[PDB]
Formats: C-alpha cells, structure tokens, sequence
DNA sequence: GTCGTAGCTGAGGCCTCAGCTACGACTTTTTGAAT
DNA sequence: GTCGTAGCTGAGGCCTCAGCTACGACTTTTTGAAT
C-alpha cells in the first residue's frame, strides 16, 4: 500500500494545510495530523471546515475529498481534473470486455461470499441446547459448492450455482435466530428477493442489502471507478453493476450480520411491521432504529485485509476498492479478496 | 435470467405512448422535468405520497381504502405502486390520479393510462382479488372516469409487456416518433432530440423550431479572491469582508465557479450537492482544478459506447479530422468577417486563405493522429500570426500580441493572458456540459488526459475556440472592455485587475447567452444550449444511431 | 418565456411568516413592505404555488399572486409613486 | 373599456395614511391589509394618479399601481391562496 | 350693443379648431370631460391655478414672472386669463401650458394654439407692452416651443374674431366637420353628434361606430323602506337597522332613487348636489314624487326652441303621429317575436296583425290629437287583450292578466302591478335623461302635464314601452324572476315583497344596460345610452338642424 | 297672497310632519310651526333634518324645499313633478316673445332702479359740512330721466337712456363716500363694468353685483321660473337673463348699499387690494370679510312689498319672484315692483 | 473572518377600528383635449 | 334613529430585523406529462 483514508469525525473541526501536513484544529486547538504521505480521501462530516488552500493542495495531489453529513450520510465527492483516476476508469472499461476478467473476478467473489456464509454459520449458529454445531454435512456441502464456484466454466453456470448455494444457506438462516423459529418473524426460504418484501425477516434483509449497496456505490465512486459498469452482474437499467458485483462477499458480514444483531438484540419486533396483501414493511421508528443498527455494524473494527491494522468496515470498503483498481492495470494479480 | 428487471407499470404506461420514451426513461434513467411532470408530482404529493390503510390479507366485509399500495408479480413481470385501491370487501378497483381536465376523447381516457390501469388490475387479480374495473381520478376536476377491463385491453397490456421486454433485451433504442404532436411536450424532447435525429439519420425532414429549454438558470461566478459564500436558506449570500455583496437564488443557479481563494461554507456546499448544482474549483488564473461529482451518472450505455469506440482507431481519426477541419474553417471565417484594415488591407489576403484552405484539406486527408497534430499546429501558427491583424484596427498601447508566445504557462502579453483566460474558462463550460449528458469528460479520442484539461472538453471545444473564446477576446478589446491599464505585471507575466476580471467574465457570459442560427437545423439557439445539443448528438453518434457527428462549421 | 409575478401576503402567525419570508426570498426579490416581485417561468411558478399552499393556513391567511405579463413588457403596466420600480433582470451575477 | 388596477402602499406618517385611506375608499375596494383593487376607466385612473401625487410624500412613501388587464379577463391573472378573490363588478346598488 | 359678450380667447382657440365646437362651448355652455380635458386641468391646476407676481404697471427694469393674469380689451373684443407672462422689464411674452408631447407638425404648434397665443399677445400689446412673441410650455416634456407673431398670424386671429362674432350673432349652429379625425376626441362628440347629424341632415354618409361614452356610472337604487343613506367621505354607506348593508362610490354613481320611506342624511344630499348627481324621490310603489334641480341648465336655445315649437300645432301633431306609430309598430314586433304558442297558435294570427297595422296607418293619417288619442287607446286595448298570450306559454298559477284592469290606480293583478311598476320606473329614467340634455321634461307636445308623470318623458317613452317595460315584465315572468309567492295582497290591490322588488329592479337594470343595434345608424348601443342619444336628436330636430326626428322603430 | 317661506336657521333642527302641520324640534324639544297653509319654500340650513314623510308631504303640495349650507350658501332645490310650476314656466316662455311684455316690464324695472338710485342719493348723501343736500338739479334731472324711462318707445332706447342715467348717478357715487374723495380708493366714472376691475371701488361694485346676481338666480329658480330666459337682457352665452333683468331695481339697495356700508364702516381699506397692470382685485381675507358684509346687508328687514310685515331681504326676493309669476298668467296687472 | 445556519424573542414600525370631541370648507371669471 | 361628519387617540393586530442559542434534516425502489 501507500496510505489510508482520514475520517474527520468532529463536526467542530477546522482543517488547514501545514506545508506537507494536514492539521486538524478543534477550537484553535490541535487534534491530529495526516501529513499527505499516507493519505487517501479526506472525509468531512457535517459543517466541518476545509480551508481552500488545503482543498487545493488535496486536488493537486488528486485526493478524493468526500463530504458526509453529520450522521454519516454521503452527500458528494470532490475529484480532481487529472489523469489519476481516468487511468483506472479506462482500465476498468477496457478490461470489462474480457472473458477471464469477468469470469475470474466473479469466481473469486462467489467463493468469498460462500466462505463468508459458512464462516457465519460456524460463528452464529444458535441451535443451542442440542445442536451446538451446524450439521457438518451442510458444511461439507458448502465446501463442495465453493470448489464448484472455483471451477465454474462460465458466467451463467456460476450464476445458477450461486443461486443454489445461497438458497441452501438461507434454508438454515432461520436456524440462526434467537434459538428457534421466530413466530411473529417468519422467514420464507423461496420467496427471496421479490421486489416487495413478503416477510419481516425478508424486509430486514432487503433493506440491509439496499444500504450496503449504497455504501459500496459511494466507496467505489470515491476511487476512480464507474460503479455502473459491472463484471458479473448486468449493467443497464440504472443498476449499480459494480456495487452489486463487489458487495457479494460482504453480504453475510454486513447485511446478514446486521439483521442477526438487530433481531437477537430485540431491536426489531413483530410490532414494527405492517403487512398488506403481500408486503411486510417497516415502520418509521423501526426504520431509523434499524439504520442506527446498520451504522453500529459499520463501525466495528476488523483487522485483516492483508495488512493487520483493525480498520472500520466503512474504510475496509475503500481498501478493497483500491485493491481492485490496483489489480486492474496490473499491479497485484488476482485481487486478494477479503474473507474471514 | 436477470437479463431484465420487472417492468414498472409506469414504464408500461410510457411504452404505449412512445417506445423510445420508455427506453430512455427505463433502460437509461435519463429523466427531466417540465411544466407538467412537476405539476403532476405536486398533485400526487399532498395526498397519495402519504400512506393509508392496508389491503387486508383476510377480506370478508369492510371498506378497503388503501393508498400508495406496492405490489408486484413476477409471473407477469411487472411491478406497480397503485395510487389508490377502492374495494368493498373482496371486489377492489385501482384508482389512478391524473393532473388535468378530462381529455376530449371517446371514453375519456387515452390509450396509455387505460393500459396502466389494466396492468394494475391484473396485478390485483394476481394477489387474490376481483377487480374487473378501474378509474381515473383527475385531481383538477375530480371527475372520476371509470375504465372497464375489456378483453382486448388485456390483450394490449400483455402485448406491450412482451414488446417492452424484447425491445429492452435487443439493446437498440427505437426510432423517434414521426413528426408527432406528442414530442413537443414529452419532457425528454431535450434528450430524445426527435427532429434532429430524424434529420441526420436520413429520414430527412425539416427540423421544426427548437422546443425551447425550460427551468434552467445561469451560473454563479465568484472571482473575488476574498469572498465568502454562505447559505441563507434558499438564497446563497456572497459576503466579502463581512458585507453582503450579492445574493444568488439557488433555484435560479445552474453552476458555481470558485476562482482562487474564495471560500464556500460547507453548508452551502451541501445544499449545492442536494440539487446537483455542479461546483467547480479554479485557480486564480482560471486553471480548472477540480469539481464535484455524485455516484456517477445512471446512464451506462453512453459511457460504455464512448469507451468502446475510444478503443477504435479510425473512429478516433474520423472524429479528430472533423474537429480540426471545423476549427480551421471557423478560423478562416473569423479572419474574414472580422478583419479590420484601412485600404488594400481592409479585406483578407487570398494567399493566407489559400494556405488555410489547403491546410483544412491536408488535415481532411490525414493518415494518422501524428500528422493531424502537426497540421493543427501549423494552421494555428498561421492563424495567430495574422491574429493581431484584426483587433481595434491594429495594436493599441501595450495591447501587443506576440504570435510566438502562445501555448505555454505564464502569459507575458496582455492579449496572451486574455486568450489563455478565455480558453481555460471555456474548458469549464464544455466539461460541465459533457458531464451533464452522461459522457465522461476525461476520456478523449484526440487529446491525451493531463491535469486541469479534460481530454474530451479539449476535443469538442476545438471547433468552438474561434467562435467563443477568440470572439470574446476580440469583442472585449474592440468595444473597450479592456485597455492597457486593466493589466498588472508580475514576475510570472501579465494578470488582470479585479475590475478587469469582472468585466471580462461578464463579456464571456454575454457571449455564451448570445443566440446564433444552427447551420444544419436552422433555428435560433444560444451557445450554452448549443453545447448541450452537440454533446447529446455526440452521444447519439457513438450510439450508432446517426451516421456521423454534425461538427457545426459556420 | 418568463412572466413577472407580484406576490403580496397577510400572515397571522409569526412562525408562518418566517416560513413564508424564507420561501419567498427563495423565489423573488423584495419590493414593498409585504410584497415580492418574482420573475418566473412555468416550472418555478408551479413550485411557488406548491410551496405556498403548505406554508400558509388557508383558514385565516391571505396570499395574492398577480401575473402582470411576459416580463419583457411589464414596465408600461407598473407605475410607482415613491421609490423607483425596476423589474427583475435575468443576468448572471458577476461579483 | 375599464381596467382592473391593484394599488398597494407603504405610508410613513399616520396623517398621510388617513388621507390616502380616505382617497382610496373614494376609488376602489379593500382587498388586502394595504392593498386596494380598483376598476377604473381612463378618466378615473387619471383622477387617481392625480390624487396620489399630492396625498403622499415622494421622499419616503411608496405607492404601487399595477394594471392587471381589461377587467373582463382578470380572473386568469389573479390567484389567491387564502380568501377568495372576486373582482369589482360594474352593476348598480339595488339595496 | 350687448348682442355679444367679449370672446374668451380659449373660445378663440376652439373656433379655429371646429366652429361648431366654439358655438357649443360658448353660446350654449354644454361642456363635458374626457381623458384629455381632465388631464389638462390636472396639469394646469397644481401650478398655474395659484397666482403669482403682478404685471407691474410701472415697468423699468426687473423680471416679470406673473402667473394666471387676467386681461381684456374691449376695442379688440376678447378676454383672456394668460397662463404665464415672462418679461424682462418691458418686453413681455405670453406662455401657455399644454398637456402632451410636442406635436409632429412644422413649427411644433398646431393652428389653434398659435392663434390663442397671438390673441394673448395682442391683448398684452394693448396694455402697453412689447411682446412680439410667445411660447408653448408642454408640461410633460417642458419643451418650450417658441411662437413668433408673424403678420398673417395676426390676420388669422382678427379674422377668427370677426368670424366668431358673426356666427354667434347669426344664431345658426355651424355644421359638423366632414368625417374629420378631430371629432373622435373633442369631448363633446357625445353632444355634437357629428356623424348622426351628418347622416340625417342628408349629407348622407355611413355613421362611424359610436365614439363610446366614458366616465359615467350606474344608478343607486334604495328600495328598502327602512334604509338610511349616510355619507362616509367619498363612499356613500347605506345602513339598514344600524348595520352597513352596502356602500356606493360617489365617483361611480350616476343617479339616486329613494323608494318609499328611505332616509337620506342631509350631508349625503349636499354631497350629491355638489356633483350634480340627480336624486329622485319615489313613492313605495314607484310614483315619481320629486327630484333635485340646481339653478336650471345653462343651455337656453334648447328650451327656447322646445317651447316655441310646443306652441305650434302641426309640429306637435307630426311628433305625436311618429311616436304612437312607433309604439304600435314595436307592439306588433314584440307580439310576433315573443309569441309562445303550442300548435296552430305558436305563430301570430294575421288578423290581429292586420288590425294592428291598419291602426298604425290610421294613426299615421290622423287629423288631430283627439283622434290620435282614440287610436292609441284602441290599439293598446287590442295589444293588451292579446298580451297574456305570450308569457310562460300561458298564464301560470295566479299570474293572471286582466286586460280591462289597465290604466288605473290600484293594481289588482300581479302582472298588472308588475307592468305599472315597470312603467313608473321607466318614466324616471326618461325624465333624468331628458333633463340631462337641457330640455324641460315637463313641457310635452302630446301629453298633458299632471302630477308624478312629466309630460315629455311620458311622450318619448311611448316607443320604448314595449321594448323596455313590457320586455322586462315578460323576461322576468318567463325566466322565473317572479312567481305568485312573490306578491302580497292588500286592501288596495297587489304589491311585491322586498325579495321581489330587488329582483325586479335588478332585471330592469339589466335591461337598461343591454346592448342593441340602432336601426338607422347600425352600431351596438346600450339602452341607457340610447335614451340620451334620442333626447339629443330631439333637441337637434327642434333646433331645425335635421329634417325629422328618428323614432327608433325596430 | 297665500303664504310665506319658512327659514330653518337652526343647524340642530329636526323637522317632522304633524298632520296639517310642520313641526320644528331642537333636542326633542319644540321650536316653532309652519302648518303648510301659509307656507312656501322650506329652507334647510347645514345638517338640518327633514323627515322623509315631511318631504313627501311637501312634494305632494308642490313646495320647493331648498337646501342651503350652514352659512347660507345655496346648494340645490328639490322640486316636485307636478304642473304647479310648468304653468309658470310655459307662461314665461310664451310671454317672453311679446313686445309689451318685454318692454313694459323693462320700463317698470328701469324706473324702479332709477327711483331707488335717487332715493339712495337722498338717503346717503355725505357731502357733509357744506352740502347737506344733493343738488336738486340732479334730483330733477333723474326725475326727468325716470319719466323718460316711463315713456321709452322701444328696448334699445330704454337701454341707452338707462346707461345714461346710471352713469350720471355714478358721477356722484363717489360723492357718497366717507365725506370726500377716497384717495386710496379711487372711483372711475367711465371705466365702469369692464370685465377686470380697474378700481378698488369698482372691484367692490362688481363683486357685490355678482353675489346679488347669484341670490336672484337661486330665488328665481326656487319658484318655477327659468332664470336664463330674460325679458329685457339677452338670453344666451350662459348669462342669467332674468336674474339680470330683475336685479336692476335691487342694485342700489343691496349692492351699492353694501359697498357703502363696508366702506363707511372701515371694513374695506386700501391695503386689501392688489393692483396689476389694469386689475384691482381683493385679497382673500378682504374677500370673505366683504362676503360677511353682504350677508349682513341681506339680513336686514324691510317692511313694504305691498303688505307691511318686515321681511328680510333674502325673503323679499322670493316675494318679488312670486309676484312676477303671479303677474304672468294674469292674476295681478303690471307687476307691483318694490320701490322705497 | 472559526463550525454555520435554522429557529426563536424583543423592540419598532405599518395598518385599521372603535370611541371620542371639535366643528360649521364652498369666493367674481377663465382654463381645460383632440388632428 | 336628533344636527352629521371630519379628524384625532388609544389599543391590537401585521411585518421585519438584530441578536441570541440551540442544534447536527438527508432512508431501499417506484412515481411523475404529453396526444
């Protein structure tokens, strides 16, 4: 690597440039430094301040200043008019037309997604009292499917196999609840992913998936990448086809994990849902309680992209995106995906 | 497979109206507002945006008055969000709100909305209901117009579902309507470009006069090096030294340009972001440092085509030939029409015109980009060598052009500085216009990307340099916008006082909002609109929709 | 084509008055003690009447919107006795 | 042919305000908190502008006179958000 | 002798403009305002109405800046009130203010004002001054336009003095201008009646469309028997039981009618008098008791002619023949066009039409007024006998006409009461219109004077009874203005409730303000304007200006 | 006679009808009665009140209610729509075309005017100290001129003789001042009656004449007479030709007398005038002081029209007008003019 | 040039009405547009 | 139904600004016109 994103949490903050350094001040009193050598995007939260000289020094070094709301809602980027990233974009577009590029990254993404799913099985299995362990036949089955995904011949075969394995994971997803079937929170193994959520658990799953997709979109656009040109999913109709491509490994870690957190912590209850002729949707208070929960899961630290330094998830996303652009253009072969 | 998402039934409503409209709005995002879309949103918002009762799963006997009900069936392939559902117990009926009067047609409902209501009716039938009817509740006169789900109405609906599916999977945008009266109000006529694409695709007609642009404002220029732009709700107050210099209404602002060390409070930046009002940071001298973006532009076909054609040599070569031939032709035309001599010099020397036309044609027959760049250099050299011929009837005091001083960093002439400022301040306009149409302003076919100068704005500005930049410089010097006192020396070179910068920027703005007549389509169009129209036509040309890009030679 | 609108209000609650003064500086320029002059095209007039149907309380407030003309020929239509009258001009802000 | 005029004032002296409220009830009908609607032909508009050039003090008052139209077609030109708007009708008083 | 007063020099200004205009304005008063006379008074008032310095009797050396200076010479025969006099010591110069822009004529001053300035110059020369010049100070652009007293300018002035003297002594009003563009704005075109007098005096043209009336309001009707009309400055508030029922703007009020025991505060009466707004007192049932007058009408030629012709038998006879022949013709026309039968009755019986036309012609050949009254009685008897034929397609409940119940004091039918009210409320309109043109409404040629019914309004209303009174009754009954419930019985007969009286009066007002097309001149004219036009034409006919009175047969 | 005008001076007043009576009330307290038998015009001053029932009872009996301002300024009449007065108007117009009507009334008016002039000579002669009496040669001369006016042949001869005699009266008008020539108030014997007043005394004379003409106009119009159709003067140009005809006897009594009053009482002084190149005009304060003086002369009582009952002048005018209409239509021959 | 701006409180200035006490206008004849 | 109405004083209600203290919006995908 080269450097790391700097997150200016303090809404009080005032950021100046000190020669080769970026100085954070609080009330005319210093807080911390970045110093532009190991820097990446500078993320400014609500009503922080960035002196225009510091902004110009960021732009000249082609650093994607990003503006988040006070809470952390994304509001826009600020990119420089230099070839720093157009090289990355042209590499992405030139290489998306290739069969091994699409196929190889798709195989890696799917094997990582499956591995995260089975690791989450062995983490959060709550068939407690009599089945402390998941059926190792299931674990062997998912291992076999993982090898199959390693050696899928083409994209459509991989899509079919992916759908299969994800379904057989969701077969025991309800096995991971507070210990039994969640009567009042029913989970359907088959009505997955239809546009209106027909189950409360599926409503949570879809909402978490949408927020994860948004996070991945903004992280991808922070680096010089076009989120709407995917390698595995399909591009048009307004679908972010690269966020959808890359969020696959992170579905169990941030979406399934957030739902499990908020349902095993009693944050989400049967009274929070409204059902209408085939649609189960959250209530506003429940919606933003769940948004707070999604934050709390996005705030956790995990240590091992390939270098062990305990990043928050929201920065691990950028680390992965930079790793992707770095795989492209031929720095590091085969995009070392993040798997736990 | 996932080759196609579920068709929203509003796109089903649009497809039976204009298949190209459905393609634009659904397969490429690409929406824009006008009088009527805004008015319709205003009607729907105050009542049906907010939810109401649920459609009971177990229905025995009670009034159903659900509002904004979201269904979908994936056997059918459609998704809907019904405006309202009126049902007694187990016999429900969709109700769709509209905006205007009852139309003057048999049955009181046009073909599209009837199809939308029938589609929502089928969706309700899917979830275990008996609909066999619907209504259109026009908000303006609240004259509920019933619609009965006749059989071949359902035939039309399913046919339209299949037709939209096939036209989306094919990947070819259907042609525009033939001289229809629908188009002058479809709120995408500025993006469909119906008559222009008809005319250039050799379905030749005479392009009807510009369906004029609507609901777009003018830029905000912040040239003072000690300004402080802060938010004051919806206005945007620019205070300098703690006194309100001017206010800018955000509804009427279309861009923001921050020159030099002008500060923009983070709240003002957020408010600009919430409206996608582009904000562009520039050096004190006009260098284009950076701008603001927001998670890309949802149109992907445009960028995919742009890059895929960028990787094709002769497409790049043909485009570059067109561009610099247009540039040389415009240089010739400017040299003619604004040459100001006294006698035996008052009209252009034909030897120069011979050289310039021969260079035009030598470029038209160029073998590769190397020779093209060489010819562009030679022709621009001759043009600037004669450039001083024609301002104020000759050089004034200090207003001295040196033809050899062009094309490098610190301007050490007054008029060299003026030209460089105009160029670097037209590049911004082109970048904004190109990014507003879905293109990527940095991937260029002719130029190479380098800092501060996007490779595609530099390309498509080449025809427009003489018409906008050089013309603004000439008009500014001739009319007396700038005299020698306006400049200040510096170790670097020449620069302008603030009194000069404000006047020059005002002149450039007047040039951009100055109407012309298109050579090809022949209607009065402002230059700012013309940049957008040309960007859109480039998108169409790369799309393979039209045979060749219209270069705007005048 | 843009029109010149004159908007004059009576608001009987100081909070609603703040809300409306808010919105009106969003749209036009101050003219008189409770009057704004607005130069708007169609999209923006739709926006303004949308805003002032929820800012105000229809029971006891009163907002009046007058469409003088095509904003190019308004000067013969307006006669001011005290201060000068000068219509809103559509030009960029150079300062 | 008569026109519909809308007259709105800011008067900075209570005596002059009485004088002007005097005169304006002479000419039109109350519309808003400081606005009158007047339906006048040419002779009477000349009279009104003659009166309000001597009622008011040109230094600091402000009176605005808007000529909406031919008083038969004014209804499309006026949109009221609170109370109803109803133009002055030219008919005798029977009561 | 005193055969002629001193000519005011403004009348000298008018005479060179239109000799008929000078005759009207000087020899008969007869002034009226429009846009421009009012505007000119407004210009002159704020400055030159108030006096200034005196023209010094002993002048040696000092600035003379006199304003509104009143001179006259009786050797010349003129009198003037000079707008201003600018003079250095002993060389003075008249200055006349105007209202508009500089005219677009050679010398910047039209023929009239030049003559006025020369006349004032001669007057100044008379009192021992050296003028030899003048000016016209247009107030709008204050572009002083000098005028030099050229010699034949003085020739014109003295010629005009002699011409006005002779035309005043002759006693014959000069003819109108021939289709001039001066007339459509001379502010007496409503009194000159140029095109009408041209057309009827056989200088035959096609009358140009009515130069429309301006600056006149609508009546005030006070029908409530417990109303209290009081002054509130310029408004006129009618309060009933101490609550403001309605306000009436005095600038927009043209008459006042006080029905029954409605009180009018003395201050309101004074304010009405100050504007010559006629006030008419009526009984509760419409009987015309009295009205208000003010020191006669300054036109004497009109009344002198009226009386002198009234003392002539065959003039009375010809007028009466015309009038009742017009009445019978209008009765026939009404009977036709509004007959409402069912079948074999749905169109008029020709035997009745034979009788009515034969009576028309028997009256046209009448020997004296006795036989004329007999024929009028017989024809009206037949007309009313068939009157019930044609309302609501037949009599309703209680809405019963008795043809024998007409022409006497207490109405004992509903429709008889309605007719009597309409007649007695049209007589007021005719009286006001006739008194507003200088005539004397009580000296009639046909009818004899008796209380409550002026002899001339009763005369000239005879053609208009079927068109206004009977038509209003018919339209009121047919449209459902009045049904049987609206009436209340009484020992006297039938009367109307207040709800009935207000609706009926509103209907009559709508009839009066309802446009028609004149048979002779063919332009759209309201009935109220038509009454004034007819009164004026009667004045002209008595004046001997036109051959015969146009009776308005339709 | 039949009856007399009722003058309601009290602005407080409220007038009702009591059967056959017209009752004046002040503050719900009675003041006086008229009783409609001997009534004539009812004159209401500023903001008096006349109940509409009383107004209707006046109209039915055809009584010309007249409205005066608080001071006494005329503001309008209120006549009834009956033939009461149109008979008088038609008699006036039918009889104005006659030669003896015009000539005879003109002779009477002129002889009365001359007689009033010479009586005012013998009244107000102030050649005091040495000439207590006017020259009886002048008195004999005016007597002779009076006989000549009695036997004038035609109207133009009467006009010439009238002008002569009035001139020779004005020759000694200045003899009637505070005792001598009024230096500072000069009187011109010859510049009489030119439209602008060239002398202060002539300014007073013209203003008094104009006010007397107005009073006569309103008095004539109160009765059913057309003031604008004269027997002796000429009708057109807006001149009131009957006020001008009838004010001739009253010129010495109300105009000359008022000027003499206001100049021998010091009310009018040389400082009250402004002179301009041939015009001597009063000042505003002086104008309305003189108006008050004209009132005071109009308020005096004189007793003998033909019936001795001490009427005020403003009612003597109506008595004379009624006498005129009564001469017309043939009640009383030869119009018994008022001469003192 | 320190988070910046949305939102609320005071103090003054417009705008009208209900309720009181003064009052007690009116001025000669001319001028006043239009093409 | 007592002079009636013009003109002035109070008490309350609109309308805006300067000066203070809280705060810390942003939410899946659809819908949205026109003839």
């Amino acid at each position: 690597g080269r450097g790391l994103p700097l997150y200016v949490q303090s809404p009080k903050a005032y950021v100046r440039k000190d020669g080769d350094c970026l100085v954070i001040e609080e009330e005319r009193v210093r807080v911390a430094e970045a110093r532009l050598g190991e820097t990446s995007q500078v993320a400014l939260f609500g009503n922080a301040t960035l002196t225009t000289a510091a902004l110009h020094e960021c732009l000249r070094r082609e650093i994607p200043v990003t503006w988040l709301s006070y809470g952390g809602w994304f509001m826009g980027h600020t990119v420089s008019t230099g070839h720093r990233n157009v090289e990355t974009r042209t590499y992405q577009y030139q290489r998306s037309f290739d069969p091994e590029t699409c196929l190889n990254l798709a195989r890696r993404w799917i094997v990582a997604k499956i591995a995260n799913c089975r690791t989450l099985l062995r983490r959060n299995w709550r068939g407690e009292g009599d089945e402390a362990k998941a059926p190792p036949g299931l674990l062997m089955s998912l291992q076999d499917d993982m090898r199959h995904a390693m050696r899928a011949p083409s994209l459509e075969v991989l899509l079919g196999i992916e759908g299969a394995s994800a379904g057989r994971y969701f077969q025991h997803f309800s096995r991971m609840l507070r210990g039994g079937d969640g009567e009042g929170m029913g989970f359907d193994f088959t009505t997955r992913n239809r546009r209106p959520p027909k189950d409360p658990v599926n409503a949570l799953l879809s909402f978490a998936y949408a927020m994860l997709t948004r996070e991945w979109t903004v992280a991808l656009a922070a680096v010089g990448l076009d989120p709407y040109r995917g390698f595995y999913h399909q591009p048009r109709f307004g679908r972010p086809a690269l966020a959808l491509d890359m969020m696959e490994p992170f579905r169990p870690l941030i979406a399934d994990s957030t739902v499990l957190m908020a349902i095993n912590n009693g944050e989400i209850r049967t009274g929070d849902f409204v059902r209408s002729a085939g649609g189960c949707n959250l209530t506003d208070s429940a919606r933003k309680r769940f948004i707070a929960g999604f934050e709390r899961r996005m705030e956790q630290e995990v240590t091992h992209p390939i270098f062990k330094y305990t990043i928050s998830y929201r920065r691990l996303l950028e680390v992965q995106a930079r790793l992707l652009t770095r795989y492209l253009s031929g720095e590091i072969p085969a995009y070392p995906n993040f798997v736990t | 497979d996932g080759s196609i998402p579920l068709i929203p039934v509003r796109m089903l409503n649009e497809h039976v109206y204009c298949p190209r409209l459905a393609y634009l709005m659904w397969v490429q995002g690409e929406f824009s507002h006008n009088e009527f879309t805004v008015d319709g949103v205003i009607r729907h918002r105050r009542v049906d945006a907010g939810g109401g009762v649920l459609p009971s799963e177990t229905q025995e006997d009670s009034r159903i008055h659900a509002r904004s009900v979201s269904l979908s069936s994936e056997r059918l392939g459609i998704t809907a969000k019904i405006d309202l559902v009126e049902g007694e117990g187990a016999y429900v009926s969709p109700v769709d709100y509209k905006r205007g009067k009852r139309p003057h047609v048999a049955g009181g409902a046009y073909e599209p909305e009837r199809v939308q209501l029938c589609a929502q009716g089928l969706l309700l039938r899917e979830h275990g209901f008996a609909s066999d009817g619907g209504a259109l509740y026009f908000v303006a006169s609240r004259e509920r117009v019933p619609v009965a789900f006749d059989d071949e109405l359902i035939g039309r609906t399913l046919a339209a579902i299949d037709e939209m599916g096939r036209t989306a999977l094919s990947g070819t945008m259907p042609p525009p309507l033939e001289d229809s009266p629908k188009c002058p109000r479809c709120s995408l006529v500025g993006i469909c470009l119906p008559d222009e694409v008809r005319f250039l695709s050799h379905l030749s007609v005479e392009p009807r006069p510009i369906i004029p642009a609507d609901g777009r404002g003018l830029p905000l220029y912040v040239q003072s090096p000690k300004a402080y732009v802060r938010k004051d709700g919806d206005c945007l107050v620019i205070e300098e030294e703690r006194v309100r210099v001017a206010e800018a209404r955000l509804g009427e602002t279309s861009q923001v340009a921050l020159f030099g060390n002008a500060t923009l409070t983070t709240a003002a930046l957020h408010e600009c972001l919430r409206r996608e009002i582009p904000v562009t940071w520039l050096s004190y001298g006009g260098w284009f440092m950076g701008h603001t973006v927001s998670t890309g532009h949802r149109n992907v076909e445009t960028r995919t085509y742009q890059y895929q054609r960028s990787f094709d040599p002769e497409t790049c070569l043909n485009l570059a030939r067109r561009w610099i031939v247009a540039k040389i032709a415009n240089c010739r035309t400017l040299l003619r029409r604004n040459w100001r001599g006294e006698g035996d010099e008052a009209k252009a020397p034909p030897g120069l015109l011979m050289s310039l036309q021969d260079d035009m044609r030598h470029a038209m027959r160029a073998p590769s980009l190397e020779v093209l760049l060489g010819i562009e250099g030679a022709s621009a050299g001759r043009y600037f060598q004669h450039f001083s011929r024609m301002l104020r009837g000759g050089d004034g005091e200090g207003m001295g052009f040196d033809f050899t001083t062009r094309n490098r960093r610190p301007p050490k002439d007054p008029v060299n500085a003026l030209l460089s400022f105009a160029y670097a301040m037209l590049t911004r306009e082109w970048t904004v216009a190109l990014a507003a149409v879905g293109l990527d302003p940095y991937r260029g076919f002719y130029h190479q990307p380098r800092f501060g100068r996007p490779a595609l704005a530099l390309d498509m500005m080449e025809p427009f340099r003489p018409l906008i930049a050089d013309s603004t410089v000439l008009m500014a010097i001739n009319n007396g916008e700038i005299r020698t006192g306006d400049f200040v020396r510096s170790a670097g070179g020449c620069n302008l006082t603030d009194s000069a910068r404000k006047r020059f920027i005002a002149g450039f703005e007047r040039r951009m909002e100055q109407e012309v007549t298109h050579p090809i389509f022949k209607y009065t169009i402002s230059y700012r609109r013309l940049l957008e129209v040309q960007a859109r036509l480039l998108t169409r040309y790369l799309s393979g929709e039209i045979p060749a890009y219209p270069n705007f030679v005048t | 084509m843009e029109h010149l609108y004159i908007v004059s209000y009576d608001i009987r609650n100081q909070r609603r008055w703040r809300r409306l003064f808010k919105t009106m500086h969003g749209f036009g320029c101050w003219l008189q003690l409770s009057v704004f002059q607005c130069r708007l095209d169609r999209i923006r007039i739709i926006k303004m009447e949308a805003a002032i149907n929820e800012i105000v309380n229809h029971a006891e407030d009163h907002v009046l919107i007058l469409d003088l003309g095509p904003a190019e020929n308004v000067k013969p239509k307006v006669s001011s006795i005290g201060k000068t009258f000068d219509p809103i001009l559509r030009q960029a802000v150079i300062v």
